[PDB]
């Protein structure tokens, strides 16, 4: 269950800057 | 400037 | 953290605070990798040059926090240490090579909305994500400039090419380290700073949406200096030792 945050991934909500990370994995 | 933590932990 | 921003509640449930009993103060960051184990930088516990040599009963681990100084009643959990394990080949004499340490908690901590373990990378995840240009995230309650934040800070930094890392310092860099940060001409900035040591450098896998800890805040020369970069302990490179310790003492 590691790496899945109760307040984010578990609820399908994203934090305000994770998109920056994902966009860098071009 | 740390807030005093419960003595139950400092014991 | 320099040039970072306030973290959201529950944004880094694996973030741990290494707290000194007497006097009460912030020693370093750390991370929760299981209900019984915490991962941090060996230099947070042992560093003879500065007469630093902390034992089990000298520290406390505070999990689930947001505020740096306040005792977050009903939210954070404080734990005692049963045993500390420092890498036998930790090089404190020269370049902090193998700057890693594991801490066994007295009792398992219960998870919650604010307390949750981060994943350790497998060979494949590490191979596909640990690449120059790819961004990771660093968190901590360390200084904001080379003064102190009210709550946990966060900053996203790109991994830097090994050649550039090497050419930015006189320190001998090993395969057990990697550096991160923006280049002086990229505009944006940010970096870890004093108090952030031992903290986690994490990345989110676009394959299974999980967060993995790829590095540990290890060392740097100043904070957010142009042409300089922060150095992190390469967690995967040392996973053999990590696994050895856990299944042999846990
Ligand atoms: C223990 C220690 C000793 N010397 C440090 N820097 C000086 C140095 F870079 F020249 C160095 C590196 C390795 C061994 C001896 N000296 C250092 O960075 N740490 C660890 C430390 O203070 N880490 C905190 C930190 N980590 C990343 C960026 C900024 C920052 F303050």
């Amino acid at each position: 269950d590691c790496g899945l945050r109760p307040l984010f991934e578990k609820k399908s909500l994203e934090d305000k800057t994770e998109r920056e990370l994902l966009e860098s994995y071009i | 400037d740390f807030e005093e933590i419960p003595e139950e932990y400092l014991q | 953290i320099v040039e970072g921003s306030d973290a959201e509640i529950g944004m880094s449930p694996w973030q741990v605070m290494l707290f000194r009993k007497s006097p009460q103060e912030l020693l370093c960051g750390a991370s929760l990798i299981s209900d019984r184990w915490v991962l941090t930088a060996a230099h947070c516990l042992l560093y003879p040059p500065w007469d630093k040599n902390f034992t089990e009963n000298d520290l406390l681990v505070r999990i689930g926090k947001h505020s740096r100084t306040r005792y977050e009643r009903n939210i954070e959990k404080i734990s005692m240490l049963e045993k500390i394990y420092i890498h036998p080949r930790y090089n404190w004499r020269e370049n902090l090579d193998r700057d890693i340490a594991l801490m066994k908690l007295k009792k398992p901590v219960a998870f919650s909305d604010y307390i949750h373990p981060v994943c350790l990378p497998d060979r494949e995840t590490a191979a596909s994500l640990l690449q120059a240009g790819y961004k990771g995230r660093v968190t901590g309650w360390g200084n904001l400039k080379e003064g102190q934040p009210s709550v946990l800070q966060v900053v996203n930094l790109p991994i830097v090419e090994r050649p550039v890392c090497k050419d930015s310092t006189r320190i001998r860099i090993t395969d057990n380290m990697f550096c991160a940060g923006y280049k002086p001409d990229e505009g944006k900035r940010g970096d870890a700073c004093e108090g952030d040591s031992g903290g986690p450098f994490v990345m989110k896998s676009p394959f299974n949406n999980r967060w993995y800890q790829m590095g540990i805040v290890s060392w740097g020369e100043g904070c957010d200096r142009d042409g300089k970069y922060g150095f992190y302990t390469h967690v995967f490179r040392l996973k053999k030792w990590i696994q050895k310790v856990i299944d042999q003492f846990g």
